[PDB]
């Protein structure tokens, strides 16, 4: 939940 | 895993990992090439380097546990890989908090050809 940095 | 990293960033900066940090500068997100555009980009470069020190680990999918002692991020005992992955993410989250003041929207979706140069960790 909401990351791929 | 990216699940913990993203919650960490949101808690720390208030910004959502995707799309605030998923395609920022030359190192935040996919790839790694060129000269970090700014402090926030340096945070990602160092983070990338941090993962680089853990060859036989899997930072994107290996989940770890962490708690917050008052505001402090505290990594909990897990496997060796989970501990080191957590320390790498923690540092980036703090680094992100520490450089919010210079976060620049002109660096989101930064084009690839503008990432010129090399930089050893
Ligand atoms: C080899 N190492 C590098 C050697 C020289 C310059 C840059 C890099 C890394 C650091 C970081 C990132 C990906 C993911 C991993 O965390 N690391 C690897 C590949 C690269 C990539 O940018």
């Amino acid at each position: 939940f909401l990351s791929y940095k | 895993s990216l699940l913990e990293f993203g919650k960490m960033i949101l808690e720390e900066t208030g910004k959502l990992a995707i799309p605030s940090y998923s395609s920022y500068g030359c190192y935040c997100g996919w790839g790694g090439k060129g000269t970090p555009k700014d402090a926030t980009d340096r945070c990602c470069f160092v983070h990338d380097c941090c993962y680089g020190n853990l060859p036989d680990c899997n930072p994107k999918s290996d989940r770890y546990k962490y708690k917050r002692v008052n505001g402090a991020i505290v990594c909990e005992k897990g496997t060796s890989c989970e501990n080191r992955i957590c320390e790498c993410d923690k540092a980036a989250a703090i680094c992100f908090r520490q450089n919010l003041n210079t976060y620049s929207k002109k660096y989101m979706l930064y084009p690839d050809f503008l990432c010129k140069g090399e930089l050893k960790c």
